[PDB]
């Protein structure tokens, strides 16, 4: 009995999901930008300087995931929102997928 | 311009004017009534307040905070000493003078603690400007009453440097005291009991009050304990809830920490002012979900020795002050931590139930006499 409260936190998990979607492309930037410093004319001292750089850019996407994790943290659904709660559920899991992946990186480069 | 009254706090800044027969304590440019005394160095720029408190991940050793610690202080100084190995940024040695060794604009720079504090002062000032729409020049600072000599001057030094012409340096529990206009009461001397209690650090201050006349009669407290020790508390016991119904150690992950740490602050916020706070965290470690709930009566049993360990600074002030509990006539809360209703409760029965001057926001009480003080001397 689909309830006119759970339209208000699916629009907050709607914009939650934007937000996601926004950092995912900045990672992907990343990505590209690792890829262009491997297959780049970078000396290895410049190579440790840019993937530093890349490091900082990687940390700061890490931080915007945990920010993300931490406002969905704030939300209370009861049992009856099964539409809210499967799409926060979907939305933390994508999030993580993305973390691991981020940590792919981090872990890897200076 | 008018002038304000700042609160230059060791974690959060307040910034307030006296305008039109009132205090209105000034938000920043994130809405936020208290900023950060938080400052990052870059290699193009630098943050202060919310920014560079937020890019702290990021930049860690080039991120200073805590400046208020290291503030007139010597190098050989206990807490100076002490707390180094916890802060991510270097602290040096300049002739017995510690400096802050940060990485900035490509060059490796070494501030004084008063240059960081002017630079969290320069931003309060322009905090002040945003919302008044004009310059401001003339500011009344706080410091803490233990502060010494050397202290003091650094403080105003700071000042200085942000462009402010410092009007009066106070007292925090002084300012507290004006807050709720306790030197105005018609009587005798008025012995009047501060107690604040923040985020990591407690300090109790016993004043008298002779015909206008502020005189510190004591002082005691815990430089380590705040609002962040609670948290930890509850931290511990979800962690064994969680254990407990999942055989499952989430202390393994800091990130599954952080998270559950995060729920816990704004879990205690709402015990504030509910006697029951939820909690829901999926996929919180090894893909389980954690739900859960805490009452405020298991929340004072988890910080039980805390909360009664804030008497003991109390008992030790009246001691110093060779006074007796009911030659108390005024008790003052300050602090974001003393919005805890055990913690108001305890103070309350330890005084016979005397009513608590509590009707000013805790954190910004300080900000609000400092901000009286300042429209009385322009
Ligand atoms: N599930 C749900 N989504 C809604 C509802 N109202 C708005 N939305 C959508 O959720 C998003 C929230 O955006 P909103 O602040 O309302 O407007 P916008 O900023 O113009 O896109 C948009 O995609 C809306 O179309 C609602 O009642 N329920
Ligand atoms: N329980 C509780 N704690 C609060 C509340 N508001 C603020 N705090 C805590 O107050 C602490 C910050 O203290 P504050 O007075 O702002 O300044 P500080 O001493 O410089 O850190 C944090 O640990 C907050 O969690 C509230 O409503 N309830």
């Amino acid at each position: 009995s689909n309830s006119p409260q759970e339209e208000v936190e699916l629009k907050k998990l709607k914009h939650l999901e934007k937000s996601v979607e926004k950092i995912a492309d900045q990672l992907e930037e990343l990505n590209k930008e690792l890829t262009g410093i491997q297959q780049g004319f970078l000396p290895k001292d410049l190579q440790a300087e840019a993937l530093c750089k890349l490091d900082r850019r990687v940390k700061a996407t890490i931080e915007q995931f945990m920010k993300i994790l931490e406002e969905i943290d704030t939300l209370i659904l009861p049992e009856n929102f099964k539409d809210s709660r499967l799409k926060r559920k979907g939305l933390v899991k994508k999030v993580q997928a993305f973390l691991a992946e981020c940590d792919t990186v981090e872990q890897n480069i200076c | 311009g008018p002038a304000v009254g700042i609160d230059l706090g060791t974690t959060y800044s307040c910034v307030g004017v006296f305008q039109h027969g009132k205090v209105e304590i000034i938000a920043n440019d994130q809405g936020n009534r208290t900023t950060p005394s938080y400052v990052a160095f870059t290699d193009t720029e630098r943050l202060i307040g919310d920014a560079a408190k937020n890019q702290v991940a990021m930049n860690p050793t080039n991120t200073v905070f805590d400046a208020k610690r290291l503030i007139g202080r010597r190098f050989d100084d206990a807490v100076v000493q002490s707390d180094m190995k916890h802060w991510p940024f270097m602290v040096v040695n300049d002739a017995g003078r510690p400096k802050v060794q940060v990485e900035y604009k490509g060059e490796t720079k070494s501030f004084y603690p008063e240059e960081v504090s002017s630079m969290v002062l320069t931003k309060m000032k322009e905090i002040a400007e945003a919302y008044l729409g004009k310059t401001v020049t003339n500011a009344v600072v706080t410091v803490p009453a233990y502060f010494n000599d050397s202290q003091r001057q650094a403080t105003k030094d700071a000042g200085t440097i942000a462009g402010l012409n410092v009007l009066r340096i106070i007292n925090e529990p002084t300012a507290a005291a004006i807050a709720y206009g306790l030197d105005k009461k018609v009587g005798a001397e008025r012995n009047v009991l501060i107690f604040d209690l923040g985020g990591g650090t407690f300090d109790v201050s016993i004043l008298t009050i002779e015909d206008g006349i502020f005189e510190v009669k004591s002082t005691a407290g815990d430089t380590h304990l705040g609002g962040e020790d609670f948290d930890n508390r509850m931290v511990n016991h979800f962690i064994a809830e969680f254990k407990r119904k999942h055989k499952k150690d989430i202390s393994e992950n800091k990130r599954a920490v952080r998270r559950l740490r995060t729920a816990c602050e704004r879990a205690k916020r709402t015990l504030s002012s509910s006697t029951q706070a939820s909690i829901e965290i999926d996929s919180l470690y090894e893909g389980i979900d954690f739900y859960t709930s805490i009452t405020r009566a298991r929340f004072e049993e988890l910080n039980a020795d805390l909360f009664r360990g804030t008497l003991d600074p109390v008992e030790k002030a009246l001691r110093d002050a060779k006074l007796d509990k009911s030659q108390i006539h005024d008790i003052v809360l300050v602090g974001g931590s003393t919005r805890i209703p055990k913690i108001q409760k305890l103070l309350q029965d330890f005084f016979n139930g005397k009513e608590l001057n509590k009707s000013i926001n805790p954190d910004e009480a300080v900000a609000y006499g400092a901000a009286v003080q300042a429209a009385i001397l322009s």
